[PDB]
Parts: C-alpha cells; structure tokens; sequence
C-alpha cells in the first residue's frame, strides 16, 4: 500500500482506474456481475464515508502533516514501480480533492451517491481506460 | 442540436479544465525536475508526454469544433434556445486562433438571423481589430458579422 | 451600478451584507416583515437562477473576458467610494465564486435554496454585521 491519495496519476503512465475491476473479478462475482451485491454493497459503502466525512478527512489531515510520512511521489519510486528491460500546496491539493470525493464532487458537480458509483464502476470497467494502463498491471488479466 | 452542443461542449470544458489542473502542473514540474540508463528514460518520458499532449489536444480540438458546429446549427434551427449564442460566442472569442472555427462562423454563422447577437453588441464590438485580418482571419469574420448587423438592425 | 462581483467586499471597509435589509427595508414589507411573501420570493429567484446555472455562469463568463470592461478594484476607485473630510487569476476566482453561490455551496457546504435563503436574510439583517459597516453607507436607515 505505498502508493495512496493518487499518486498512480501521477506516474509516467498514469492511472485510468480508481480501482481494479478487470473481467476476471467482474466474472468471478457470479452470473450478475457488477450488478446486484456489488452495486448495492458499493452504495452503501459510499453512503457510510459520505455520513463520516469529517472523521475521515481530519485522519487524513494528520498522516499528511506527518513528517515521516513519506507519500509525495518521486521520480526515484516512480521509475521503480514502471521499470521496463511545495509539500504544503500538494497536501492541500489532496485534501480537496479528498472532500470532493467524500461530498460527491466529480467534475463540479453534485452526483448522488449510486449515481457516483454508476460512474465508478463504468471507469473501471472501460476497456479505454485499461487499454491506456501499464502492461505490467494486466489490465486483460 | 442543442444536446449534442452541450454534451461536446461539456466534454471539452471537462478537458480544458484538466489541462488547467492543479494535477496537470504537478506531473509536468514532476516531469522537468526527473529531466534534471538515466537518459534513455529521461528521453522516453519526454517523448511519452509530448504525445500524450499531442492526442489530448487533438480531441480537445475535435471535441470544440463538433461543439461550435452543433451550436450554429441549434441556432439556426429555432429561437427556443437563442441565449446559447453567448455560448457560441464565448467558444469563438477563446479560441480564435483556431482555423477551423472561424471557417465554420464564416460559412455558417452568417445565415443566422443578426437579432440573435443585439445583446452581445458590446461585447462583439469591444473584440474589434485588424492585426489579424484575412481570408481565414478572425478580425475579418468578426467585422463582417459586425456590419451585417449594424446594417439590419441599425437603431 | 458600477460596484459588483463582491468588489465592496475588497474595499477598505469591507462590505458584510450581501444586499440591503434594513430595518426600513423590513418595515415597509408590512407586519409580517421578512416572513412570508419575501422569503418565498427569495426561495423562487433562488431556484430560477439555480435552473439557470450554466447560462448565468456563461454570461459571466462573457462579461469578464471583455477587454473595456474595467469592473476590477482600484486605489482611487476605492478611496473615491469611502471618502472622509493577475487579472486572469481574479476573474478565475470571481468565476468559481459564483458558481458556488449558483450551486448553493457557501462555507464548503451544500446548504439548499432554503437553507442559502435564511442565510443570507440572516446576514443582511445581522446587526453586528451592519455595525461595521461603513457610516456613509447607512445601515441603520
């Protein structure tokens, strides 16, 4: 888990996807796919940050001021995580978007819980987004 | 029409709007101090990157030319839906550099009715020049326009 | 009409109202005085401009690209106004305030037409708020 508060983006091959969701763990949920358990398990999941976004946004005020916390990306990680054969801007950077994220906020504008997670399953789902990704993920895998 | 134009507009301000990010800014003085074996994939990023801004200006531009198209033609297929000109306008004076929007106003925003831009006069007249003037120019579409609506609608 | 965009509130005495509410204001609105016919005229404004976010904001938009449209604070407009015996980063601010306001976002909070109705009454009808105001601008007139 070193890689956090999207700091994949800002690899050289930046991250499409909020997170993996590839035809092996759509298919392995059964017959119904994303639909059904995992949409509704989803919204509530969503529903339950939402109602404790004040905890959670004042948690991660304390690990970004923390100052051993090293989670700003560097060229050194991210060349070592793709290799082939001020501090105080990006935090506040992160933690807007972090509330964003926590009242719904996408493109600046207000979605509703299961319409952002409509939104954050067709992400994942896109075969343009994976197709964009690093071999080395296996995005077909 | 008018779906089309807002879906394509929405599209590109999404787009101008990640090129103005905050995100954006970090990656590039990311990119520039890496810059600063080690060569190769100093090279390839800056390859790697430039093509990357290369496609997504490509889209950018397709996606702002299929909006100013689909706006002229709204516009022109009814007056429900006429204060979308400042839309149309406000596309046109942020991206006259463009060859391909002022072609598209040239031929087509001249046959829409001239009363549609009375109350962006101002703003239409404030954007006057001859720096820039030609076959294709903006400042020369721009005083066209200008004075076909003087000449219908005088007063 | 030459003061707008919250261009007071630049202004050395700062302007805490957002409009005129005073208690004459009040008085000639009859017995019931804010409540009733005003706060749900206020609450039907408030959702016609809301419906009409995007054509308010591109109008904006419009008005603050225009090169003779000196609607920017000043020195000597400022100290003309209250007399005693990057352009793009503004207007960027200005664009994204208003879209706030248009979206019902006040303190970083989504507060409903109702709810951004009673706060703004209750701004403009604060009498700590009229207190520092400035005394040519007569608040308790």
């Amino acid at each position: 888990l070193g890689v956090a508060f999207e700091q994949g983006k800002i690899l050289p091959t930046p991250e499409t996807v909020p997170f993996r969701l590839t035809r092996d763990i759509v298919d392995g949920m059964g017959i119904t796919g994303v639909e059904g358990v995992f949409r509704r398990c989803c919204e509530k999941t969503m529903e339950v940050m939402r109602n404790s976004q004040e905890t959670l946004l004042t948690i991660v005020e304390v690990l970004l001021y923390d100052p051993l916390f090293d989670w700003t990306m560097n060229p050194l990680k991210a060349l070592y995580l793709a290799q082939r054969p001020s501090f105080n801007k990006v935090a506040e950077r992160v933690l807007m978007r972090l509330q964003e994220k926590l009242k719904g906020v996408e493109e600046g504008t207000v979605l509703s819980v299961g319409g952002q997670v409509n939104l954050l399953i067709q992400q994942a789902i896109d075969p343009k987004n994976l197709s964009r990704l690093f071999p080395g993920w296996k995005a077909w895998v | 029409f008018l779906s089309l134009a807002r879906f394509s507009d929405t599209q590109y301000q999404r787009i101008e709007n990640y090129m103005k990010s905050s995100e954006f800014e970090n990656k590039q003085a990311l990119l520039k101090r890496a810059k600063e074996r080690y060569t190769v994939k100093v090279q390839r990023e800056l390859e790697l990157d430039e093509l990357a801004l290369r496609a997504l200006k490509e889209d950018r531009k397709r996606f702002l030319c299929k909006a100013v198209e689909n706006y002229i033609n709204c516009l022109l297929s009814g007056e429900e839906h006429d204060m979308w000109v400042f839309r149309l306008c406000s596309l046109w004076l942020e991206n006259s550099g463009v060859s391909e929007v002022n072609g598209m106003m040239k031929r087509d925003g001249m046959k829409i009715p001239t009363y549609k831009f009375l109350p962006l006069m101002y703003q239409l007249a404030a954007r006057m020049g001859t720096k820039m003037m030609g076959g294709l120019g903006f400042h020369e579409v721009l005083n066209n326009l200008i004075s076909r609506i003087s000449m219908d609608h005088p007063h």
